[PDB]
């Protein structure tokens, strides 16, 4: 019993106050096995085909910072991301 | 040496012959018949223009104007915008009751109070009630109507309330005039006998604007937020510690606001661009439309575009900016069923006979620039009785005693 | 504090704990119904006792019974011409013009006294990219013309001069090679900035109040009549007022521009947002000035000039050095704001002298110590350039040696000469 | 008409004028220099330099009158947000095939870009005497005001450096004048035999031969070894064929620049994109 | 099709679908065909609800398109040219066809399609199949009756790369601060103003649409989302026999004396349309096949020296000098 | 050098997605000394004079949960809170 979770889009670039986009897995699971890191409005692109610089690991979750996206495109904003987590149940 | 009738007082530091000089219109002109320029228009000699109460004359390339002292105007409009009697623009978003004008300044005869409540979720406030204290009479402007509170026994300072276009106009016999568009915009006018004898959030009306930020304890500060926090009425009201930014707290409302409010800097208002500066009216409209985020934002918009078009009429440029898709107005609501007398006059300029002015009664200012729906009464009853919005025969209008219409 | 409440009292009376017949309630402190002549005043915090004076901006005030009694002190006024086109008059009143001519910036009204001109011509591609290019001063009954070109090159009556140049009626200094300081005996002081872009700062005494005309207004306290032309009436827009002060008759008339440059250029508007936002965030060394200067209007001009001009970093660093300039005018000096933003000239100082933020005229060589009361010219503002530390004054050329073997200034002799005056540390034994 | 770039830095204005500008920084491709109000602007950004033979495009920036479209190889961004294609807002259609990315605007603009190198633009006849980009002006006159402005004849290398865009952080060096090589006329027989084949029958009267064979001359002698520069010009000849209205035939054999698609998806020229899909 | 994704099928089934693609509204290419009507639904707000902003009408080989408050002709065929007619009736634009297809459009988001009764059981799309039996209106494109609103509506998208809608949004839950305004403005429908229509049209699905629409116009112009939802209910009331006059100068004003020759007063606001005057079409026999005399808007009342209203210029003209009307174009 | 911080109101009851009101001290300080727990629209009331049940300590920050305020008043929502932290600098 190691079913995947749902998609969690609980933050936005044009809202919030964390100056970017951060998606964490609290309220669902404690220590995951795997994490999937995709975008909302075009979900087949990898993280290397967006060109933005993020970190998305099983330890803390997802982090995008708007200050890191300076000089990359002409807009300088995070895209809208969403995540799954994989957790095993007895 | 090539003079130009515009560089007379410059000094000629760094074509027409000797004697003659250019006029900016065409050929070479003598110095006596030199024209005059005012707001990008060219006026020949002996021309007459008016400036708000006075009359000028182009004499010898210079203006010769009469010296009378005009009424002074304070403004309160939108989401916390002010213009003092001496012409100082600032922003203050306070949530309490504030002194707008009074002459209990360090004993007194009037007081005008504004009641500013939060309109939105961003922390900006706008004005929703006006209390007028004249002696012992208390009016109150609230819920699109005037209410009389505490009429005194035998003094009863003579005031008058009538409705001119879309606004409600209170006038007093002592020289105090309050003009109110029934939502958030207020205009206070004082007769020139009140020079240097008032205080509040509207300044002190002494034709010198670097002391309008005098606090209640008679101290000139440099902050908008130390001045405005000192004119609150209750001591338990909080202090405003910063001014909000609505288009930063609502990023999704910025694209609509800056596109709707760009009518002011466009070719529709291009006759007024040389007579009134549109730039502080563009910034007020965008500040107002990013912050009406709880409901009814097309009312916050159409008021900010009619604050600019009112100045344009007042300076001599009538602009017709409303369409059936942009801020429509409904003036054939008031017609007797299909006899068409109420027309939208976009710049007010019509002088018809009421049943006050047929009996000598006249006001002390000119309110013929106020936008709204005006009657055009027929030729079998050409007298407009104002307190019922009916055209009547000159005999059967009413009484008008103690500010009450009696048929 | 709120006296005379009961004249506007729309309530009936009930029970509760009250005051006696006189004896108003203490709001500002914490006591009870104290007498009226014991009311402690307040002023952004401190609980001032009734009688304690204070020295404010341009006035001094004493705490009377609850209210302040203020009395005026003499204080000057400053007209500024920053960017290519941002005029700030003597009475506030900031406006944008974008001209192409010589313009009268300030001149004395009597018949002669002085006249200060200034060229505001296009420097970039379009007409909306303008720059200051030449400052012309017509002083000493308008018979002496002084010209400040935008490469140094001060020249009097079409002839180069060597700086310093001290005369009877005025004097021109150059303390930091990108800064020229001009003082006049009439009461006029000039500061010409040369890098990154050319800017000008003018200072008058308060004796000349209501006695000047130009693009700097008339300096009378009101800012509603600064757009009043020299032929009557007040104009509406800044470009309609300022076409009446052309110093040449063959110049065309200019008009306003109701556009913003950060919409016409999408590549410049992200660079403008990232770097001009440092004036508003508090982690930087600009949040120290937020209690005094209120950067909300410098931020709007910083985005204006950055999106508009063709060399965007020279307009960024000029607009960041004008917030720091107008913050040192109110005490708070920003030591070290150039470490992340505009430090392309900090480390380029020579071998002995370093980059300073408080360089003034009277930190000069020992030749200035020879006069020591002739040319010091107090009353200006400190500027930022290459200079020597708290000791080791500047020598005749090159590095700055310490005080013992400085010089003996006549020609500046070395530290081995005996007249009977042995050359010594600064002073001479004569 | 049509402006176009392709291949190894080949350009083609609205009025012919095929030249070759090897600039690598950031440029203006077409723009509305009317003066009163700018309707559109198309900014081209060449890459860092892919290799000797190909010449890619890193990104395209496009601003139509209110909003900014940013196209890269993998994603399309409208006003800072990623769009899922097709996108149907009532003045702007943005759709993405397997080959091209199209942008269709009501202002009279049509952009079409395979995601490596070929970029073409189409404007209506409203914008005549107003365009000011590297695609020349749109007056209809062959080489009149693009290269001969005040009597002085501009070379195509100094016409392209005039069209540059200054970015306020990066200094990018203009390409210097190379020493004038030999006019490669020793391969005119191969370009004339190849491009006038039987597959290009009903386009010899639609599009000319002399510009696109002149561009074939440099692609044979500047790209030695493999044939990857000659089949981006005849691939551009079969796109100018099928834009005027003609229909070319198949020329790609197994030894003349083949292309591969998965399944039994055979490659063709001039067939309709509207497929019935089960 | 009205508001933020609300539907009523030809057989009278109400549902909600917030899709972001192009969708088949009606067609008869149903498993060969003669027409197709496509709707283009885009996000209007930030909550994820979508509303209709463009209509494409395919009749044979003619393609109309309703976009930016105007009709545009695209690809008029060579000699077939199925006879259609476009005129403006009140605040709405009305396209009619000779084959029996009628599209009525209020120039923002509300569309009414009408079909002649020859199209019984021969159509499909998001509007059903018009066979007077409503438990099969959720037939998908592959001829399968499903029970979900989101499996049915996701099968009529036009492009395969458009995403699937996996839930319906709740706007008054995603915007808690806009609920108090919305439920107070939209309570006109259940009030004494509309009390003549309360026994003839059920106000309850029009109250819930108005609150759903006003909680979600959170990017700008929400008093346009409101006044359309109150005029969808008052239109049914006129159609059933109850003319209600609900607009005031403070609540949804209308500006009909804009169209007058400067102060000669002919354009009046007729709140329920019911007036039959002479145009310059109907003076030459030309009549429509339905009754559009219930559409709110500003109507002329032409004088007695030129009592014939020429529609394509909004002018009252003498009966001789109006125009030509060939190939759906006004020629003076 | 143990100066107090500012007031941090970075969350709301009628916004967010944490079903209440939670104020944490990240981005300012790592391990505080003291924490002050007050309300926005009436800041002299103690936490025992609001009647809502919260936890507000130096370890994790401030936590209010809307499910804990059932049956307390007639409205059942968190109030709007704000915090200071005390941290010492060398
Ligand atoms: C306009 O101003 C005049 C001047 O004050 C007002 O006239 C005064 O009227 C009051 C009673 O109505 C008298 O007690 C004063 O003596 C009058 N003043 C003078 C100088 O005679 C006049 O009432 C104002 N107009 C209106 C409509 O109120
Ligand atoms: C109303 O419906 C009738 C019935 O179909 C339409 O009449 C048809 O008109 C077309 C050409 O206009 C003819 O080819 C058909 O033969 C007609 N039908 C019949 C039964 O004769 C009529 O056109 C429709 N009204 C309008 C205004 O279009
Ligand atoms: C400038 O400030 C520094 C402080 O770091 C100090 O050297 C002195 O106060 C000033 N230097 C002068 C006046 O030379
Ligand atoms: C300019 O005018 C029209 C379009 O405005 C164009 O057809 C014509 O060729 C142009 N003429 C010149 C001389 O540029
Ligand atoms: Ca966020
Ligand atoms: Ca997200
Ligand atoms: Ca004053
Ligand atoms: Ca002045
Ligand atoms: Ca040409
Ligand atoms: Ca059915
Ligand atoms: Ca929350
Ligand atoms: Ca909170």
């Amino acid at each position: 019993c190691c079913l995947w979770s749902d998609w969690i889009n609980e933050d936005h670039p044009s809202s919030g106050s964390d100056d970017g986009d951060r998606e964490t897995f609290d309220g669902v699971c404690g220590a995951p096995e795997d994490i999937e890191c995709r975008s909302v409005k075009d979900p087949h692109l990898s993280l290397e085909q967006h060109g933005q610089k993020v970190q998305c690991d099983v330890s803390v979750g997802f982090i995008c910072k708007n200050e890191d996206q300076f000089g990359n495109g002409p807009f300088g904003l995070c895209y809208d991301y969403k995540i799954r987590v994989n957790c095993c149940w007895p | 040496r090539a003079l130009s009738c515009q560089t007379l007082a410059a000094g000629y530091y760094h074509v027409c012959p000797d004697g003659l000089m250019d006029d900016g219109r065409g050929g070479c002109v003598v110095e006596k018949e030199c024209p005059c320029v005012h707001n990008n228009d060219l006026y020949s000699s002996g021309a007459k223009i008016k400036v708000d109460c006075n009359t000028c004359t182009c004499k010898r390339g210079r203006w010769v104007c009469t010296q009378a002292v005009c009424h002074g105007t304070c403004s309160i409009y939108g989401s916390g915008h002010y213009i003092t009697f001496d012409g100082k623009y600032y922003d203050f978003d306070g949530h309490c009751s504030y002194v707008a004008v009074q002459d209990y300044c360090g004993l007194g005869s009037f007081s005008i109070i504004t009641e500013n409540v939060p309109c939105g979720t961003t922390g900006v406030t706008c004005s929703k009630a006006i209390k007028i204290f004249m002696g012992r009479t208390e009016l109150k402007l609230e819920d699109k109507h005037r209410v009389v509170i505490q009429r005194d026994e035998g003094h009863h300072v003579a005031y008058t309330t009538r409705e001119v276009g879309q606004y409600l106009v209170v006038e007093s016999s002592t020289g105090i005039i309050v003009i109110w568009d029934k939502r958030t915009t207020v205009f206070i006018k004082l007769a020139p006998s009140y020079k240097g004898t008032v205080c509040g959030l509207c300044g002190n009306f002494d034709h010198r604007s670097n002391n309008d930020f005098t606090t209640r304890d008679h101290m000139v500060v440099s902050s908008e937020l130390d001045f405005g926090n000192s004119w609150k009425e209750a001591p338990t009201c909080p202090d405003v510690s910063t001014n909000p930014e609505p288009c930063s707290l609502n990023p999704h409302r910025r694209s609509w606001a800056e596109k709707q409010c760009s009518i002011l800097k466009s070719s529709v208002f291009s006759i007024c661009h040389s007579k009134v500066d549109p730039k502080p009216f563009y910034e007020a409209c965008v500040h107002d439309s990013c912050s009406c985020d709880t409901g009814g934002d097309c009312e916050c918009f159409c008021s900010a575009v009619a604050s600019y078009a009112q100045e344009c009429t007042k300076e001599g440029a009538c602009v017709f900016w409303r369409t059936p898709d942009l801020c429509p107005i409904f003036c054939d609501y008031y017609n007797p069923p299909h006899e068409c007398e109420w027309h939208y006059e976009p710049c007010g300029n019509r002088s018809f006979e009421t049943c006050r002015t047929i009996n000598g009664i006249h006001s002390n200012i000119s309110v013929s620039y106020l936008e709204g729906c005006y009657p055009r009464c027929p030729k079998d009853r050409p007298i407009y009785e104002e307190d019922l919005k009916k055209c009547v025969t000159a005999d059967k209008c009413g009484c008008y005693v103690e500010d009450t219409h009696y048929p | 504090s709120h006296l005379e409440v009961s004249s506007l009292c729309e309530e009936h009376r009930m029970d509760g704990c009250f005051c006696p017949e006189g004896t108003v309630y203490d709001d500002i402190g914490d006591s009870g119904c104290v007498p009226v002549s014991q009311c402690h005043c307040r002023l952004h915090g401190h609980l001032y006792t009734p009688g304690q004076e204070i020295t404010n901006d341009c006035e001094q005030c004493v705490c009377n019974a609850g209210r302040w009694v203020c009395k005026d002190l003499p204080c000057p006024g400053t007209c500024a011409l920053e960017g290519g086109s941002h005029i700030t008059t003597f009475d506030g009143k900031t406006y944008t013009f974008h001209g192409d001519c010589y313009y009268v910036l300030a001149k004395g009204d009597h018949n002669d006294s002085y006249a200060l001109l200034g060229e505001l011509a296009p420097c970039g591609s379009t007409d909306k990219q303008t720059c200051l290019k030449t400052v012309v001063l017509l002083a000493d009954k308008k018979k002496n013309a002084v010209v400040f070109k935008s490469d140094g090159s001060v020249l009097l009556n079409q002839l180069q001069v060597n700086l310093p140049h001290v005369t009877a009626s005025f004097s021109v200094f150059r303390p930091s090679s990108y800064h020229i300081m001009v003082s006049m005996a009439i009461g006029v002081r000039l500061q010409v900035q040369l890098a990154p872009v050319m800017q000008l700062f003018v200072t008058l005494d308060q004796a000349s109040q209501g006695q000047v005309q130009g693009l700097c207004g008339n300096f009378n306290g009101l800012e509603g009549d600064d757009f009043k032309t020299a032929s009557g009436l007040v104009e509406a827009t800044g470009a309609g007022f300022a076409n009446t002060w052309k110093a040449q008759s063959t110049c065309h008339d200019k008009l306003d521009w109701l556009d913003d440059p950060c919409s016409l250029n999408i590549e410049s508007a992200n660079y403008a947002e990232h770097w001009c936002s440092l004036l508003k965030k508090t982690e930087t060394p600009f949040g120290r000035c937020h209690s005094a200067v209120d950067p909300a209007e410098y931020y709007k001009r910083c985005k204006y000039d950055t999106c508009n001009c063709q060399n965007n970093e020279d307009c960024l660093c000029a607009a960041l050095s004008s917030y720091a300039r107008a913050c040192t005018a109110k005490g708070v000096m920003l030591w070290g704001w150039r470490e992340h933003v505009c430090n392309k000239d900090v480390g380029s100082c020579p071998n002995s002298q370093v980059f300073l933020y408080n360089l003034t005229t009277c930190q000069q060589t020992c030749r200035s110590l020879s006069e020591a009361d002739s040319h010091c010219l107090e009353g200006f503002a400190p500027v930022d350039g290459c200079g020597c530390p708290d000791h080791t004054f500047l020598d005749e050329k090159g590095r700055c040696v310490p005080l013992a073997k400085c010089s003996c200034y006549g020609l500046y002799l070395e530290a081995g000469d005996v007249v009977r005056c042995v050359c010594r540390d600064g002073r001479l034994h004569c | 008409n049509v402006c176009s770039t392709w291949g190894n830095f080949h350009y083609k204005t609205f009025d012919g004028d095929v030249f070759r500008f090897p600039g690598l920084c950031d440029y203006n491709f077409a723009s509305d220099c009317r003066g009163s109000y700018k309707e559109f602007a198309v900014h081209l950004k060449r890459g860092p330099g892919q290799a000797e033979a190909p010449a890619g495009v890193e990104s395209i920036l496009l601003t139509i009158k209110d909003d900014t479209i940013y196209l890269t190889r993998h994603l399309a961004v409208l006003n800072g947000a990623v769009v899922s294609t097709p996108h149907y807002s009532p003045g702007l259609l943005i759709e993405k095939s397997d080959a091209y990315t199209k942008v269709y605007s009501r202002a009279g603009l049509t952009l079409m870009w395979n995601r490596e190198d070929a970029l073409m633009l189409e404007l209506d006849t409203k914008f005549r005497n107003h365009t000011c980009g590297l695609c020349g002006d749109y007056n209809g006159l062959q080489s009149y005001s693009e290269f001969l402005s005040d009597g002085v004849l501009f070379s195509p290398l100094e016409f392209g450096n005039m069209q540059k865009i200054n970015q306020p952080d990066v200094v990018c060096e203009d390409p210097e004048e190379e020493v004038a090589p030999a006019s490669c006329s020793e391969h005119r027989a191969e370009c004339e035999r190849l491009l006038t084949a039987e597959a290009f029958a009903d386009c010899q009267d639609l599009v000319p031969l002399e510009p696109y064979l002149r561009a074939c001359q440099q692609d044979r002698c500047r790209c030695p070894g493999g044939d990857t520069c000659v089949c981006s010009t005849v691939a551009e000849f079969s796109r100018q064929c099928s834009h005027a209205g003609g229909r070319p035939g198949n020329w790609r054999t197994a030894t003349l620049c083949p292309k591969t698609c998965p399944g039994n998806l055979v490659y063709l020229e001039s067939g309709s994109p509207c497929m019935d899909t089960c």
